[PDB]
């Protein structure tokens, strides 16, 4: 019910 | 999670509006379209959330309540033939899909003239294949008989419909003898 | 964003395993794993985990459908003990992040498992002259193709005209049918058609063509039978101009 | 400046042994926290046990924050942390009576690396029964505070706070005394 | 010391006036520097460092990420909200105020949630402005803060109010 905040992939490693 | 028709009918410029019901929607749910044609996987199209948006493919429009949804398709074609799936959900987890809208789009042919040929073997004269083509969108279809499918001429912008039948021995005056061929049917 | 599985076809027997790769051109949060049957939902088997082990869904286990993820932007499903029910289009997806809208499919792993390796055959194909009654009254030329007496339903159907390529006024069936029906080992059969104007079929020099792209047996497979080796090849059938 | 601040989502991944830790916090308190070893969400505020979070979620997060580390470590030319000073006080929940029972509170702040060992002693001896910790809670200057607990009835001849980090010449050691 | 590789993410919110503004935060940090931000008050994702710009223009080119991270702000912040304002925000523990010497007089305030307070000492009814000193808000962690209010020196009071007390309690010492 939280709803949570995700992170984001870098490009390229 | 979510209800959507089973399969839905149409003819070529016609605006289709599939609706797909999401009661029981929470609040931070997203509302998610999916267009999967035959052999391939699903495509996305558009994406809304308590707001309706439009896009250059579709628009969506987003009731108030949130507990119904609708796609709406303008100018629809005859590529446009698909199966339209109806996602509702929070993250990319809770994306689950269901049997979807089996949307056919048929052709506007202005001018028909059903008629039923018969076509010879260039190997061999022994066979042959009955060929019911010309005919209009409505009507539908050891003997073989295909689905009805539209081909596309676009250097005169002239489409038609046709089915193939074949026998093995058989003549095509009684081929298509179980489908409802028009009175107005040429034959030679 | 774009996806690329490395079985977009493949034909097995009972007993064998057969892994499957999906690889991503770009980094991406999640990537999942589906399965469709010849007529059936989109069913999702498990979500590939980095580092960790697979959320299988409901029915699916670890034992028959093992997925590892090596790093973000490559998976490898495995279909062991492969049994005929497990024939189906393998699908993977992708996400870009968590709290992404748009998954990513990839162009699918056909699977066709089989009890019997000696049922595959070939497709024979036959293309059919127009017929004068259509050109003397709609002033058309409609060439009919037809492919009969192939086993998996593995074909593709392409109209040359000239040896290029055609796509303007072509029609083949979305699904082929089958020639003896109320048989498991019923063979197919797909049929095609090509419409062209009138004056350009009277030309004797014109070069029609319907090519079938049939999907056979691999180099795995054995044969011990008296009859060829049903082989992937390309059968054609084509017809001048009178 | 805000009447109330919530972190949904303190992400954190080290390289000193993929080291993960997901926590919400709310207001510089601890709401729960996510064990990537047993896939489980453990509550620490007993009102919040109502809700649900699914433990999977910070597991696929910090395999992102795996990829992101590794690639600021090859475009950083493998730039490492700097190891800060511990600060350590110990003091008591309650005003100590010799007689009732008293939680001790052995707070060490300016955590950074997030790696740190918090042992109490007394008289010499390690002492194991009745101690909790809590997560590295974030701070605004992006460092970490860690605050470990002692349960015990204060008596006159009854504790030490052990304290390890690499921002430390030796162990440092906090005494308490009623 | 070995070497050690710091990464974190902060999905942090901020909450003024209740709901009334509300501010969403992201913060990606390597070591001890962010690096790439996403503040709800610009709207897209900007680069703090050069590290973070090859992120920033990667996110800010996915108009998915950036569709659902706009709406983050009420999907995460003002949501979550909602359901602290049923847990959280109607927690209230009452402090428990008692008066010890240590010349010096402490009034030790001990267990109350929130953190708002506000601590006086009183001399025969006439409140002591110099003279006292106050040890910072200390907070215990288990959602609980303490605080401890020193005083060098008839009957003398600690006046303590709280926004769980209704009046302020007056502990008094004597002798
Ligand atoms: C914590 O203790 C372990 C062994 O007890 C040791 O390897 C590690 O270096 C210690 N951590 C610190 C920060 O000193
Ligand atoms: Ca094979
Ligand atoms: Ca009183």
């Amino acid at each position: 019910q939280p709803f949570p905040q995700p992170e984001q992939p870098f490009p390229g490693s | 999670k979510t209800t959507q028709p089973i399969s839905m009918d149409s003819y070529e410029g016609q605006e289709v509006n599939i609706t797909c019901s999401h009661n029981n929607i929470a609040t931070n749910d997203y509302i998610t379209w999916y267009q999967q044609f035959p052999s391939q996987g699903p495509r996305f199209i558009i994406q809304g959330y308590k707001t309706k948006v439009t896009n250059e493919v579709a628009s969506l429009f987003i009731p108030a309540d949130r507990k119904s949804s609708t796609l709406s398709l303008p100018r629809v074609s005859l590529s446009d033939t698909a199966v339209y799936y109806c996602l509702v959900g929070g993250l990319a987890r809770d994306m689950r899909f269901g049997a979807g809208t089996r949307l056919t789009v048929k052709p506007n042919i202005q001018n028909p003239d059903p008629a039923v040929y018969q076509l010879r073997d260039s190997k061999s004269s022994d066979k042959s294949v009955c060929l019911f083509t010309d005919f209009d969108s409505q009507t539908n279809v050891d003997v073989y008989i295909t689905d009805k499918c539209v081909l596309d001429m676009r250097s005169m912008d002239f489409k038609s419909n046709s089915a193939v039948a074949w026998s093995n021995k058989f003549a095509c005056a009684n081929a298509f003898n179980n489908s409802i061929i028009p009175e107005d049917t040429f034959f030679p | 964003a774009v996806i690329s599985q490395k079985p977009s076809r493949d034909i097995c027997q009972r007993g064998t395993s057969l892994t499957i790769q999906c690889q991503v051109d770009s980094q991406v949060t999640m990537m999942f794993w589906y399965r469709q049957q010849p007529g059936q939902s989109l069913t999702l088997i498990a979500t590939a985990n980095q580092g960790s082990e697979a959320t299988y869904e409901s029915g699916f286990v670890i034992d028959k459908f093992p997925i590892s993820r090596p790093n973000l932007t490559f998976s490898t499903l495995t279909v062991s003990n492969m049994s005929p029910e497990d024939s189906s289009i393998y699908l993977c997806s992708v996400a870009l992040g968590s709290d992404t809208g748009e998954l990513f499919f990839g162009e699918g792993s056909r699977l066709t498992v089989l009890e019997d390796l000696k049922n595959v055959f070939p497709p024979e194909v036959a293309v059919f002259e127009p017929s004068e009654a259509e050109i003397s009254h709609t002033q058309k030329a409609t060439l009919v193709c037809l492919a009969t007496g192939f086993f998996p339903d593995h074909v593709e159907l392409s109209w040359w005209v000239n040896g290029k390529e055609v796509h303007s006024g072509v029609c083949t069936d979305p699904q082929p049918l089958k020639e003896q029906p109320a048989l498991n080992d019923s063979r197919y059969a797909l049929s095609s058609r090509l419409r062209v104007s009138a004056t350009f079929w009277q030309n004797p020099r014109n070069h029609f063509r319907c090519q079938v792209q049939f999907y056979g047996l691999s180099e795995n497979d054995e044969w011990t039978q008296d009859r060829a080796k049903p082989v992937t090849q390309i059968v054609s059938a084509e017809a001048w101009g009178r | 400046v805000a009447d109330h601040v919530a972190s949904y989502g303190v992400n954190l991944y080290q390289s000193y042994g993929p080291s993960g830790q997901y926590t919400h916090e709310f207001d510089g308190d601890e709401q729960f926290y996510v064990d990537l070893g047993r896939k489980e969400t453990v509550w620490c505020l007993p009102v919040l046990r109502q809700f649900r979070f699914d433990p999977q979620f910070a597991l696929t997060n910090i395999a992102v924050l795996k990829h992101n580390l590794n690639s600021l470590i090859k475009r950083s030319n493998s730039t490492a942390a700097t190891n800060e000073v511990p600060e350590v006080t110990v003091f008591s929940k309650s005003p100590v009576t010799l007689g009732q029972p008293n939680i001790l509170i052995c707070l060490v702040d300016n955590i950074f690396p997030p790696v740190v060992n918090i042992t109490w002693l007394s008289n010499g001896h390690s002492v194991t029964e009745g101690v909790s910790e809590t997560s590295f809670l974030s701070k605004s200057d992006h460092s970490f505070f860690k605050i470990s607990y002692l349960t015990l009835l204060p008596s006159a001849e009854e504790y030490d706070c052990k304290v390890e980090h690499w921002g430390l010449d030796k162990p440092l050691l906090k005494h308490w005394e009623p | 010391s070995p070497e050690d590789f710091v990464y974190q993410f902060k999905g942090m919110c901020y909450f003024t006036n209740g709901t009334e503004r509300v501010r969403l935060v992201s913060r990606s940090i390597y070591n001890r520097e962010e690096i790439v931000r996403f503040d709800s008050d610009v709207g897209e994702f900007r680069a703090v460092t050069l590290l973070g710009l090859p992120a920033a223009e990667y996110w800010n080119s996915q108009k998915d990420i950036l569709e659902r991270k706009r709406a983050a702000v009420d999907r995460v912040c003002r949501h979550n909200y909602q359901l602290e304002l049923r847990t959280t925000l109607q927690r209230r523990v009452e402090p428990t105020v008692t008066i010890s010497p240590s010349n010096l007089l402490v009034c030790s305030v001990t267990d109350f949630y929130p953190a708002q307070i506000k601590v006086r000492w009183f001399r025969n009814d006439q409140e002591e402005t110099a003279g006292v000193v106050s040890t910072p808000l200390i907070r215990n962690g288990d959602w609980t803060f303490q605080i401890l209010v020193m005083l060098e020196m008839d009957v003398y009071t600690c006046h303590v109010e709280h926004p769980s007390l209704q009046s302020p309690i007056t502990v008094e010492w004597r002798a």
